[PDB]
């Protein structure tokens, strides 16, 4: 497993050492190669995962992840180097630093063996991405979002802590594979149920779930491109894989103990989709629809059965690729305009008809047009959650119908009407973004032929 | 939105909206693509009543034609092997009673 | 659509759209062009009944009922020109319409083509930017300190002057564009 | 083909237009015509229905009212 | 075709009536089969033929993998994980053969009611008799165990499911 | 009803690219002999619609109808159904008369 | 349908209900009834892969129509004979159960009527 | 003389219909007067930087601004917890979470006490 | 140039797809599976010869 | 193309339905000043048009012609 | 169905005006329905997406 | 294909028949820059129906701030040649 980390290192002092017109070149070629070694990972067994040593193993679910997470890498740096272009070259090469130490604590954090150096990682990737926030954010408010990153999610996770090494000194060992093989049920009793809170609530938080989401719609608002990219991609995915390695432990308790949970992301879908509906900001409208999918993949694993897990990891997978191409899509019009505002700029399709194609086609993945992934693993968590309660079809029905509203009207106010008239700077579509465009959907599309490849452990 | 006079020069013609002029609090909610509040030809309540009154209706006369149905003067249609029971499922060793069919 | 508004409609214009509304959706109960020729002219002598009432209390009443009237007897499906804003093909060619200035991004090679094109739209740029300080001018001369009571604006009172705010009115970009 | 607009006249028609009109038209009335005359069964019925009064109460199995 | 073993895919001896025409109008299904057999057929078979030749020239075998038979979590003691670890492994194995026998009989149902047409409620009973069992044990085997299945918790399901039957055992014994 | 209700939607787009994107039949006046084909193509489909006697429209539309009648039904879906039936002979007949009888009523540009 | 104004309008217990028939033995009046003959085996009807609506006293000239409408593929106009014959099949299949209709009809007027008399002569 | 015509909320009253078009004062002549005036004075304000040759990029509209701030940011600081916002916050964010699950967790319940007594007929269940 | 058009756009794929269908999709069971052929009596058997018996003496009635 | 208007001295209302209303206003004291406007929707190939009918049997002539002949041919023939 | 419209149509051509019934209000702008379900549940949709949901 | 590019002449040619056509104003005094009420002495009422038959004519609406304005023949065929863009 070194040998994706140890590439991963050598950015550092590649791009340290690269000359000042060089490094966005180097880093995307070099990043690149990485995930084209990164994808030897998918070769994966039936029975037990690939525990390459004591410290690293890879498993069914978290090679998709590192392969979506190492794929992420050029697609920021190529979406980064435009609004970095008067940048000096130390703050530039400060900036694909923080990528690349961030790349770096995900991959480790997918792969870790033990529970408290998964925590660890899990908490690391908190630095890079607060910085980044925070110092290239454009608006004022992005210091108070950073704010919000941070001690939400600390809030949740200080507990998950302290119950991690409670654990350990009761079972003797926070190793995946021991934990799951010497698995116990759990009591019915108030300090397991405090237990059982303090291994969920943090990646609760993460995910997020309705209730405890404020912070995403300032944290995704004011970053910057790159920020906010890795912030829907693979940052809400730490809280699924998070809650999908844990809940072997959890076991007799999470049948009761889900209720609350269940009850706020089957309502909290609903919310979130609607308020979508009402929303001035694009770049907001985007990350509401974050929430609005993460509430699905909440259900599918707190519901414990084998389709949920099979939807949820599909789900997440789609989510990522999906969300990433439309704040790109958003910061393409951004960087036009410089306004968030949806009905600022209209009729865009008669000035970009190439980028409104490219607009139908983040739009259609969205709403979950079937074959795509984004699809099945909206269908798969549906089914399951109809075999958990038939009532379900009636909630899960209605978010699907807002869903494609939300979308469409998306499409509908920024491509279609008439072009506003004052506005007179729309420059023609670079190379670059529509060549991002594309790096986005075309491995979406592709993955419909080998969907086992992102179903995850279950198959 | 729509409302508002098609024949005026607005700076936004799609959206019927002038430059720096104060925005309606649910603009969005009423850019003509969605919610309309025009003056119709009835009145509101009389088109509610003439809607109600007729689905209304149509459902009552429904649950009495379930209840008095129609259809012709003739017996059950006849069928030979059992009642096709062999061919209705099966279950072979089980002989079933007797269906018996006499000319008339 | 072209002409500034007022601050009002005076009775007359009011009397005015009344009798073009009424005999417009007449029109439309009246299918058959002889039919309607019959009851266009019982409107016209209905209308001219009070031609040359002079009670303007009495005017506005009369006005307002015959308001109430056509509201209750408007046709619910009136007919409407192809064009117009509830016709069947209001906005149908706004997709085509691009704004000239897209024609300063294309690429030399698309410029190529074209060439005497381009040349006369280098002499209308120039026109725009050798007039528009006198156009400026014009208008902070004309119009009062407080500001403009009307969106009426002046024509070019000079000789090698153009009228002020000429360029979007001129350079619209067609009503059939493609 | 070049027709020219007429200006409150009557449209200019071509002699193709016409005779394909009512040759169409001729056609459908001969194939209504036609299968009248051979399949009349599909609209007149071909079997009579019986008129259950008709039917004798020895040819259902009915007792005179004594038994 | 000798790809497939037919004694678990069978299927009826296929009788097909023979043509017995009554009008002298020719048969257009008859001309335009000859055609598609002269003009498609024919150089289907023969491309395929020259890639048979190609592949003769080259041969090489590919072996289906025979893994040995390991003790069950039965016989493992409490936390000898090693015997853990084979046992987990060879039920996973189990499991994931369990699923591809009952995908054969859903096959054999699904073929059964494509082929017979109209009296396909009668004769495929022996198809859907066949599924019955397979579900039932399928169901009595894996039902219920949810994500993060293991052969510990299949055991305790198994032995809960003998205690059932014990007590129902024993309550008609005091009849 | 695939065949004849394309075809009529054919001759409704033929009617309204003739009459300068008008859609309006209170503004089509006597095409009856001024579009003949159009006009013989609409009142086929029309009688085709209409469940006319050997027409294509014939051949289920009126196997639809008896089998109502032949069937344990509900009563009031029987009556609607043929009222609806009455209704679709009367709305061919407002598109035949409003747009093809009478006197024009377009512009005089024809 | 008049039956269903007889029946909602009139007494409803003069006359059978399609649902609950029929209510009386098939040999309560009639002194000696044959079975119904069928001509068409249960193996030549599933060989024919005949609808189960479709398998009714009529099937055999049903059959018949069928073989005669593949042996004269292209002559789609060649089986008239057969479709006559088994339209005449069902249309006595169709008058018998009319038939069967008018019985319990009749039966169930006179069933009432002579119990409610051998009640008249029991009024005193 | 005729049914009368009531306004409704998304049926609303017609200009020609309402009776302030037919009472005018010299007060509300001035005040038409000054609101053609600001509307106006707007105009004029935006097209002479509309047809400015020299600009380029988008002109920025103070109203536009407002509209979004209002929407967003300007909300909590004009919140008061009032009677009728702690009411409608409760039963609006708390009473559907209960609602549905006293719902889900009902149908559950019947379902496993089915489950339990062997009734449900779960044959051919093999996936969930 | 004269019937170009139809061997690129019929020729060809129908020759790829019966190529398909034959050696590569029927090589797998009960992959195309298709309604068994209907059966009357007096029909004859192109597998075993058989012939099936005629309809039991119809009741002649004409 | 190169095509001019009809002379407007031509549209008389003569004959048409907008006598009738021209006799119908001046028995009320009025009088219509368009109709000569409207009078080209019934001079031309507009003046007369077929009926309802009429418009249905379009075609029926010639094809009950040939449906004639050809059931006089074939019944005939029949008699071989 | 063929008779009865043709007779109304025809009555069209006399020369009496006279204001429609409800009966025809109610046909001509289809009972309604989008009268009353494209304005009353989207307002109420939309106008909770805003007021509760959002704010 | 469609209709022909309708030119100055065209649009002239046709207020005028329409004109000539109306009862009120007599064809041989008529003008092409004829005002419509010191010209031809007719109300405002007489005005409208003017608007409306040049919009039957050429099958547009013309607004009524708009249509108040044209009191003579030249200013209703500018008006037109300014929607349809007509330039000769
Ligand atoms: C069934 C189709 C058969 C296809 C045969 C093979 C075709 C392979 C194409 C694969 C897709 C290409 C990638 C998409 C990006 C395109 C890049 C681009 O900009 O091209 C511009 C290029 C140049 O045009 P231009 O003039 O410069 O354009 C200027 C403007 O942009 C103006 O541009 P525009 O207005 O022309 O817009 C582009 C155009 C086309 O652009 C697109 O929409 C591409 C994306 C399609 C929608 C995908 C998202 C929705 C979720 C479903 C995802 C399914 C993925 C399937 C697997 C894909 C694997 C790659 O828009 C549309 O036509 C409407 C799109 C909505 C499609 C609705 C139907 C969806 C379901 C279809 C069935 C899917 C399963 C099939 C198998 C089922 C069982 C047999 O245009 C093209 O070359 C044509 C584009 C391709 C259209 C294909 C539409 C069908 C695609 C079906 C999925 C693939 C199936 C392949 C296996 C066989 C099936
Ligand atoms: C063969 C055996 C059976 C024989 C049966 C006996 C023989 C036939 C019996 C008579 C059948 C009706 C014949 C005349 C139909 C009416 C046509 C007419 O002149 O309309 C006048 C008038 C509208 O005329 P208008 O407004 O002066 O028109 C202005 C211009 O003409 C505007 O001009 P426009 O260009 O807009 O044209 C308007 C349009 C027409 O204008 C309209 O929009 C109104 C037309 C409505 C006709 C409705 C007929 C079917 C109605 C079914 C409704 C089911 C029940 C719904 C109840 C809802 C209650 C909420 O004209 C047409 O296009 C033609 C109209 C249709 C003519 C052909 C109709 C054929 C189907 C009906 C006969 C079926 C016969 C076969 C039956 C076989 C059964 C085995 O409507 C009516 O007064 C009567 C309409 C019929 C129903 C009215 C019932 C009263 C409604 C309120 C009742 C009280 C409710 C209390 C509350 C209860 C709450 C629980
Ligand atoms: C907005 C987003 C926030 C995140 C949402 C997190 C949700 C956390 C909710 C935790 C789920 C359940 C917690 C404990 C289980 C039952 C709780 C209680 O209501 O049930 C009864 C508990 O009994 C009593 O009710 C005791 C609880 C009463 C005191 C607790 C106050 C709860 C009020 C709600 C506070 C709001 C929670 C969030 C705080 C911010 C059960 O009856 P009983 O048979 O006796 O006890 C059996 C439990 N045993 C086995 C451990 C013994
Ligand atoms: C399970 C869910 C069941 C459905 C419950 C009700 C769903 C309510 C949906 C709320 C959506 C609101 C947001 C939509 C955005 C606003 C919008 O769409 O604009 C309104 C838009 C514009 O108006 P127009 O009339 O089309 O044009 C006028 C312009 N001149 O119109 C619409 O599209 C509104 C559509 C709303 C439909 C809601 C009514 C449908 C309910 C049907 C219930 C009965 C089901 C039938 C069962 C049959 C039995 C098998
Ligand atoms: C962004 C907001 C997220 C909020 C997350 C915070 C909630 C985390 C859940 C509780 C955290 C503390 C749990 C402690 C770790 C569990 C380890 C454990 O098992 O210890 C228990 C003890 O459990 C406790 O003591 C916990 C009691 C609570 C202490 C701190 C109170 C925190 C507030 C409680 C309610 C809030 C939790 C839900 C809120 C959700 C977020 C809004 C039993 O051990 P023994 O003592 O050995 O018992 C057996 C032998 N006698
Ligand atoms: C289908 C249609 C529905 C029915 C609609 C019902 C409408 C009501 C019918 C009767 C109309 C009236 O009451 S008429 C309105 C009642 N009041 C008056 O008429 C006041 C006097 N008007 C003048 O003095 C003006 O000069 C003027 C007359 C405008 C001419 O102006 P010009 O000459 O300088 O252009």
């Amino acid at each position: 497993m070194l040998k994706i980390i140890i590439p991963t290192t050598m950015l550092l002092p590649m791009t340290w050492m690269s000359k000042h017109n060089m490094i966005w070149i180097n880093a995307t070629v070099h990043s690149l190669l990485i995930s084209l070694i990164s994808l030897s990972l998918l070769n994966q067994l039936g029975e037990n995962s690939l525990n390459f040593s004591l410290t690293f193993f890879s498993d069914s679910l978290s090679a998709p992840l590192l392969v979506l997470t190492t794929w992420l890498l050029p697609l920021m740096l190529m979406a980064s180097q435009s609004h970095l272009s008067k940048e000096t070259t130390t703050r530039k090469k400060l900036y694909i630093t923080m990528l690349i130490l961030l790349q770096l604590f995900l991959i480790m954090t997918f792969t870790a063996t033990e529970l408290i150096l998964f925590y660890i990682l899990f908490e690391a990737t908190l630095v890079p991405t607060l910085i980044i926030i925070t110092r290239w954010g454009n608006q004022t408010e992005r210091l108070n979002a950073g704010l919000y990153f941070l001690f939400y999610t600390l809030a949740g996770s200080l507990p998950l802590l302290v119950a991690l090494v409670y654990i350990q000194n009761t079972t003797g060992s926070l190793n995946f594979l021991i934990i799951h093989y010497w698995s116990h049920p759990l009591s019915n009793s108030w300090s397991n149920i405090f237990m059982w809170l303090a291994c969920i609530m943090a990646f609760m938080v993460k995910m997020p779930l309705y209730g405890l989401h404020l912070w995403l719609p300032k944290a995704h608002v004011e970053a910057p491109i790159a920020g906010s990219m890795v912030l829907a991609a693979v940052l809400l995915k730490l809280g699924g894989y998070g809650m999908m390695r844990i809940t072997t432990i959890l076991n007799p308790l999470t049948n009761y103990m889900a209720y609350p949970f269940l009850m706020l992301s089957m309502w909290g879908m609903i919310m979130t989709s609607s308020i979508c509906l009402r929303q001035t900001d694009l770049k907001s409208l985007i990350a509401y629809s974050s929430v609005s999918h993460m509430a699905l993949v909440i259900v599918a694993i707190m519901i414990q059965t084998p389709w949920s897990f099979m939807g949820a990891t599909a789900l997440m997978i789609a989510h990522g690729l999906t969300s990433s191409m439309l704040f790109c899509l958003a910061n393409t019009n951004y960087e036009r305009v410089h306004s968030r505002t949806m009905i600022l700029a209209r009729g865009l399709q008669t000035l970009l008809p190439l980028m409104a194609t490219w607009w139908l086609v983040a739009s259609l993945t969205n709403l979950a047009l079937p074959p795509s992934i984004n699809l099945i693993g909206e269908l798969f968590i549906i089914t399951a959650s109809f075999s958990w309660s038939n009532i379900t079809i009636i909630l899960m029905g209605m978010n699907m119908m807002i869903t494609a509203l939300y979308s469409l009207y998306m499409l509908i106010t920024t491509q279609r009407g008439k072009y506003t008239h004052h506005i007179n700077n729309i420059k023609p579509s670079f190379t670059r973004e529509n060549a991002l465009m594309a790096l986005h959907i075309l491995p979406l599309l592709l993955l419909t032929l080998n969907p086992k490849m992102i179903l995850g452990p279950l198959y | 939105q729509q409302e508002r006079d098609p024949w005026y020069d607005w700076d936004h013609p799609d959206l019927r909206l002038n430059w720096g002029e104060p925005i309606h609090w649910d603009l969005d909610m009423y850019i003509r693509n969605r919610v309309d509040t025009s003056p119709t030809p009835v009145s509101w309540n009389t088109m509610c009543k003439h809607l109600f009154g007729f689905v209304a209706f149509m459902l009552f006369m429904f649950w009495v034609g379930e209840i008095y149905p129609s259809y012709q003067p003739v017996g059950p249609k006849q069928y030979p092997y059992n009642d096709l029971y062999l061919e209705r499922g099966g279950d072979p060793t089980k002989e079933p009673e007797p269906v018996v069919h006499y000319e008339i | 659509a072209f002409s500034a508004p007022a601050a009002y409609l005076t009775h007359q214009q009011k009397v005015l759209r009344l009798y073009k509304r009424a005999l417009r959706h007449l029109e439309s109960w009246c299918v058959h062009r002889d039919k309607y020729r019959y009851f266009a002219c019982l409107m016209r002598a209905r209308f001219d009944e009070h031609k040359n009432e002079k009670d303007m209390v009495k005017a506005t009443q009369l006005l307002r009922q015959a308001e109430e009237e056509f509201w209750y007897g408007q046709h619910p499906q009136p007919y409407i020109f192809p064009e117009s804003p509830g016709g069947t093909s209001y906005e149908r060619y706004e997709c085509y319409k691009v704004p000239e200035w897209c024609l300063d991004d294309w690429h030399p090679s698309e410029k190529a083509m074209y060439p005497d094109y381009f040349a006369k739209r280098e002499q209308w740029k120039r026109l725009r930017r050798e007039s528009w300080e006198r156009e400026v001018k014009q208008l902070q001369e004309e119009t009062p300190p407080g500001g403009p009571r009307t969106e009426a604006l002046p024509p070019a009172r000079k000789e090698g002057d153009l009228p002020p705010l000429w360029w979007h009115i001129v350079t619209r970009p067609r009503e059939r564009p493609m | 083909v070049h027709i020219e607009p007429r200006y409150r006249q009557f449209p200019q028609l071509t002699r193709s237009q016409l005779i394909q009109a009512e040759f169409f038209s001729a056609t459908m009335w001969f194939w209504i015509l036609w299968r009248f005359w051979h399949d009349s069964d599909a609209v007149l019925g071909h079997f009579p229905y019986p008129d259950p009064s008709q039917w004798t109460d020895e040819e259902l199995g009915i007792l005179p009212d004594d038994e | 075709p000798d790809s497939w073993d037919k004694d678990v895919y069978p299927e009826p001896p296929r009788r097909t009536p023979a043509p017995a025409p009554q009008t002298s109008l020719p048969n257009p299904v008859t001309y335009l089969t000859k055609i598609f057999d002269l003009l498609v057929d024919r150089p289907v078979t023969l491309a395929r033929e020259f890639i048979e030749q190609q592949h003769a020239k080259n041969r090489y075998y590919y072996y289906h993998r025979e893994f040995r038979r390991v003790p069950d979590i039965t016989e493992c003691e409490e936390k000898d994980i090693l015997c853990m670890f084979e046992a987990e492994m060879q039920w996973r194995r189990d499991y994931k053969v369990d699923q591809e026998i009952v995908n054969i009989i859903q096959e054999r149902l699904k073929a059964c009611q494509q082929r017979e047409g109209e009296s396909y409620r009668q004769n495929c009973a022996k198809e859907l008799e066949q599924f019955t069992q397979v579900s039932k044990a399928f169901q009595d085997r894996y039902s219920d165990l949810g994500a993060h299945y293991s052969a510990r918790k299949c055991l305790a399901k198994q032995k809960q499911r003998m205690l059932a039957e014990r007590k129902a055992a024993k309550e008609a014994a005091a009849a | 009803h695939a065949f004849f209700k394309a075809m009529l939607f054919m001759c409704s787009g033929s009617i309204i690219h003739s009459l300068n994107d008008e859609q309006d039949i209170r503004k089509m006046g006597g095409l009856y002999k001024a579009m003949p084909f159009t006009t013989t193509a609409l009142i086929i489909g029309s009688l085709a619609l209409t469940g006319m006697p050997y027409l294509t429209g014939f051949y289920s539309k009126d196997l639809i109808i008896e089998a109502v009648n032949m069937s344990y039904t509900n009563a009031w879906a029987l009556l609607m159904t043929l009222i609806a039936t009455s209704l679709t002979a009367a709305y061919s007949t407002r598109i035949i008369f409003f747009a093809f009888l009478g006197k024009p009523r377009f512009p005089p540009l024809v | 349908g008049a039956h269903l104004a007889r029946r909602y309008l009139g007494d409803a217990s003069k006359e059978p209900d399609p649902l609950r028939m029929p209510t009386f033995p098939p040999d309560y009046g009639f002194p000696e009834r044959k079975e119904r003959e069928m001509v068409a085996t249960q193996q030549e009807m599933n060989d024919a892969q005949l609808m189960l609506q479709q398998r009714d006293y009529c099937a055999h000239y049903l059959i018949q129509l069928l073989k005669c409408k593949r042996d004269s593929f292209p002559n789609f106009l060649a089986c008239k004979h057969e479709q006559h014959d088994w339209d005449y099949c069902e249309h006595l299949d169709y008058v018998k159960r009319m038939k069967e209709f008018e019985r319990e009809r009749r039966l169930l007027q006179r069933k009432k009527r002579r119990e409610q008399r051998e009640a008249e002569m029991a009024r005193g | 003389s005729f049914p009368k015509y009531k306004p409704s909320r998304l049926a609303t009253l017609p200009a020609t219909l309402d009776p302030a078009e037919y009472d005018i004062s010299p007060e509300t002549r001035k005040a038409q007067a000054e609101r053609l005036a600001i509307r106006s004075r707007l105009k004029r304000e935006y097209l002479l930087q509309y047809n400015d040759p020299n600009r380029l990029g988008v002109i920025e509209d103070p109203a536009l601004i407002r509209w979004t701030y209002a929407r967003s940011a300007n909300i909590y600081p004009n919140f008061r917890p009032t009677p009728k916002t702690s009411l409608l916050g409760a039963l609006f964010g708390i009473g559907p979470l209960f609602f549905w699950y006293y719902v889900f967790k009902t149908d559950r319940d019947k379902k496993e006490k089915l489950i339990q007594e062997g009734k449900l007929d779960q044959t051919f269940n093999i996936s969930y | 140039r004269h019937s170009i058009f139809a061997v690129t756009h019929v020729l060809i794929p129908v020759w790829i797809i019966h190529y398909y269908l034959k050696y590569h999709v029927t090589a797998k069971p009960y992959t195309v599976v298709e309604r068994k052929p209907r059966i009357f009596p007096g029909d004859t058997i192109l597998e075993t010869g058989e012939v099936i018996p005629l309809m039991k003496e119809f009741p002649d009635q004409h | 193309s190169k095509m001019e208007l009809p002379d407007y001295k031509q549209w008389k209302i003569e004959g048409t339905p907008l006598e009738t209303v021209q006799e119908k206003l001046a028995a009320r004291g009025l009088r219509d000043p368009w109709g000569r406007n409207e009078a080209w929707r019934y001079s031309g190939g507009f003046a007369n048009n077929v009926s309802f009918v009429g418009a249905l049997l379009k075609g029926f002539k010639w094809g009950f012609a040939a449906f004639v002949v050809a059931v006089g041919a074939e019944y005939y023939l029949e008699s071989q | 169905g063929f008779m009865l419209a043709l007779e109304l149509n025809n009555t069209t051509y006399y020369l009496k005006f006279k204001y429609p019934s409800q009966t025809y209000k109610f046909s001509n702008m289809l009972g309604y329905y989008p009268s009353i379900m494209h304005r009353l549940p989207t307002y109420h949709n939309l106008s909770m997406s805003q007021k509760s949901a959002s704010s | 294909s469609d209709a022909p590019p309708l030119t100055l002449e065209a649009i002239k040619d046709r207020v005028l028949y329409v004109l000539k056509l109306y009862d009120k104003i007599d064809p041989e005094k008529l003008s092409v820059n004829s005002h419509f009420m010191k010209d031809l002495g007719l109300d405002s009422l007489d005005q409208v129906e003017i608007i409306m038959a040049m919009e039957d004519e050429f099958g547009f609406e013309i607004p009524d701030i708009d249509a108040e304005k044209l009191m003579c023949p030249q200013e209703i065929v500018d008006y037109i040649a300014d929607k349809k863009d007509v330039y000769e």
